[PDB]
């Protein structure tokens, strides 16, 4: 069992990272970004339950990352790319843990459960990126419609301190596009739209016209303002 | 002795490892089915299974 054990935690690894292992093979049967994740019968059918539970955890990390992708590749200026440059850059801290203990991995002795540890963490920050990806796949927001989404997560996820920070930090960076559309529309009038970030358009008219399309992470009053 | 450290952890970790407990409903404190070992084999079960209850909770 031990060496059983210890060949489901790297087989494992290369599931949290993103490519398909060999014990555990992973298949996506539907257009949502989160795969299956199978594993194969064991020798002890006790721990292919327990590493059954962490599968959970690579079906949030291929979430977010694949939704961040795609984003960025069917290209926008929008401040939904914007928004998938903050998850990238967290992705950098993900994949830093587990290089970090496979120095440990050549003297290996790490658990089933030392590992369980630091993914139930880890599942914390997938599955809150995870669902926020989900609800943007149902939503298909873009612009000022994006902003207001982004300002209810910051209502919604406190009691949580680590997932307010990161609520807040996607709020921050999806703004300071927006504002800066805002800004550049305030010194000059320069209005350009890649995709129509800013609600206003370009109408003699006086036709401005904000859109309900859209609105600011404030209410409609600053957006008449 | 070690195939029984072993068996603690995966139930330390999750669910149940090397036999099977389940029946969380239950408790057997873990399947050993031995009677020819020592009984001290059914007292440190019953420290094994505080934890685990704990833990799916």
């Amino acid at each position: 069992l031990p060496s059983q054990e210890t060949c489901l935690v790297e087989d494992l690894l290369y599931i949290l990272i993103g490519v398909d292992g060999r014990y555990i093979s992973v298949q996506p049967l539907v257009g949502r970004q989160s795969r299956s994740f199978s594993v194969e019968q064991n020798l002890d059918s006790s721990v292919k339950e327990l590493v059954n539970r962490i599968l959970p955890v690579a079906t949030n990390y291929s979430t977010v990352t694949r939704f961040v992708e795609e984003n960025s590749s069917f290209e926008y200026g929008q401040v939904n790319h914007a928004l998938g440059a903050a998850m990238r850059t967290l992705g950098k801290e993900y994949m830093i843990l587990i290089s970090q203990l496979e120095h440990l991995q050549r003297q290996g002795l790490l658990s089933l459960q030392k590992l369980w540890f630091y993914i139930q963490p880890t599942l914390r920050t997938m599955e809150v990126l995870a669902s926020i990806a989900t609800s943007l796949n149902k939503g298909e927001c873009f612009g000022g419609a994006t902003l207001s989404l982004l300002h209810d997560r910051t209502f919604g996820y406190t009691g949580d301190s680590q997932a307010q920070e990161l609520c807040l930090y996607l709020t921050k960076a999806a703004s300071a596009p927006y504002f800066d559309i805002l800004e550049r529309w305030i010194y000059r009038g320069i209005i350009n739209d890649p995709y129509s970030e800013f609600m206003v358009e370009e109408h003699w008219d006086q036709r401005y016209t904000i859109v309900q399309q859209q609105i600011p992470s404030f209410l409609q009053k600053v957006a008449d303002k | 002795e070690t195939s029984l450290v072993r068996d603690l952890l995966y139930v330390f970790q999750g669910i149940d490892g090397k036999f099977v407990k389940m029946c969380n409903s239950e408790n057997c404190y873990k399947v050993d089915g031995k009677v020819a070992v020592s009984k001290s084999l059914k007292d440190i079960t019953s420290k094994l299974s505080e934890l685990g209850w704990l833990h799916n909770k």
